[PDB]
């Protein structure tokens, strides 16, 4: 597939990189889930009140 | 000496009232304790909504 289609594929995992792109979708919701007062940090947050 | 034990054998009742009384009053608490852990949680879902 590297050989013959390389383009192709290209535009597949990435794309224009900004709404297209298997990785560029995954760095979305990895950065979503990993921003501040996202959804772990909410959780960290109602274990650490329970704690108190 | 009638007088005072009648007033030793009331007081000593009394003791145990207010054990009773502590008693019920931790059982309460700890009903509490629950209802306010699951308010935490509806906290949590509304953060999330």
């Amino acid at each position: 597939v590297l050989k013959d289609n390389t383009a192709a594929a290209r535009e597949l995992l990435v794309g224009d990189g900004k709404e297209t792109g298997i990785t560029t979708k995954i760095a979305t919701e990895v950065k979503s889930y990993l921003a501040d007062d996202g959804i772990i940090d909410n959780a960290q947050d109602n274990v650490n009140a329970t704690l108190k | 000496a009638n007088r005072f034990t009648a007033n030793i054998k009331g007081l000593t009742q009394a003791s145990r009232n207010a054990n009773d009384g502590i008693s019920i009053a931790q059982t309460t608490e700890g009903a509490l304790n629950e209802i306010n852990n699951n308010l935490q949680r509806v906290r949590e879902l509304a953060v999330q909504s």
